[PDB]
RNA sequence: AGUGAUCUAGAAAGAGAUCCACCUACUCAUGU
């Protein structure tokens, strides 16, 4: 890197394990296949509920939103 | 689809990898095998882990919760 | 856009809401950061705090 | 999208749309150089006064360079 | 020394097996 720049939650610091330094910067981003498997999650949320208790479909939120 | 030639050399490696590793092979358990019930229960809550909250049972589910 | 009269506490707030939590979270840095590049008073009330705490 | 930043449309992301900007953010050439110019000189003197024939002024020129080379060792 | 960038929005009839995380937990010998 040119400039060492602190940045996001998403990164990680690498710390060598011989000399204790942070050496890389390891970026996360969440893959395409389970951003779409979420997304079709959220979509049998919708579906599956045809006539369910609203407290149930915020549960269903709640579940897939901390999963 | 898989060759003789093929076959023979994949048990070859496995057959080299298991003696290199001093591998001895996994027994039969005994009439008197003495871990035998903790076993059970852990087989047996990995079953009991999918009816612990449904309330829709069919014949199936009805029949191996019994067993 | 909060005046001079506050900032230290807005500074306050933010070490005393980062110690919350039950580890360190890069959040409050990289949040204290922009704070310090955006003004002067914003770097002066950090020197204040870390000298206060 | 105000600076190629916002959305394609409201419609459809079920945002407000609301983009608002973030407040984060050599001595011997020197020596030829100078007889050259000499030679130059010369010349135009030459022109100037009586040398309508070319003998003349190639001899006196000739002489001139042979006087810089002189004085350049 | 910082402005500024703000979708939605409801009526009729019809449909529809739901299937899953928000409370901690262990120390007497009356004698000889």
């Amino acid at each position: 890197m040119e400039e060492v720049v602190s940045n996001d939650e998403g990164v990680w610091d690498l710390v060598d394990e011989r000399t204790k330094q942070r050496t890389a910067k390891a970026y996360l981003k969440v893959s395409e296949e389970e951003i779409k498997k979420f997304d079709s999650r959220i979509r049998g949320i919708l579906m599956a509920s045809g006539s369910t208790t609203f407290t149930k479909v915020a549960a269903k939120w709640n579940t897939s939103l901390i999963s | 689809e898989i060759t003789p030639e093929e076959a023979t050399t994949i048990f070859s490696v496995m057959v080299e990898w298991l003696e290199s590793r001093s591998f001895s092979p996994i027994p039969f358990p005994p009439l008197t095998y003495k871990n035998d019930t903790k076993i059970l229960v852990l087989a047996l809550e990995d079953l009991k882990d999918v009816y612990a909250s449904k309330v829709r049972l069919n014949a199936s589910e009805r029949e191996e919760l019994a067993l | 856009k909060i005046a001079n009269n506050l900032k230290k506490s807005v500074v306050d707030i933010i070490i005393k809401s980062s110690l919350q939590e039950s580890t360190f979270s890069k959040f409050y840095s990289i949040l204290s950061e922009r704070m310090i590049t955006f003004h002067r008073s914003w770097q002066t009330a950090y020197n204040e705090t870390f000298e206060q705490n | 999208s105000y600076n190629g930043i916002g959305l394609k449309s409201a419609k459809g992301s079920s945002t407000s749309g609301h983009v608002q900007r973030s407040l984060a953010s050599i001595e011997t050439h020197m020596e030829k150089r100078e007889i050259e110019v000499q030679v130059s000189e010369l010349r135009d003197r030459l022109e100037e006064e009586e040398t309508l024939s070319e003998e003349q002024i190639d001899k006196k020129c000739e002489a001139l360079r042979a006087k810089l080379t002189n004085e350049w060792q």
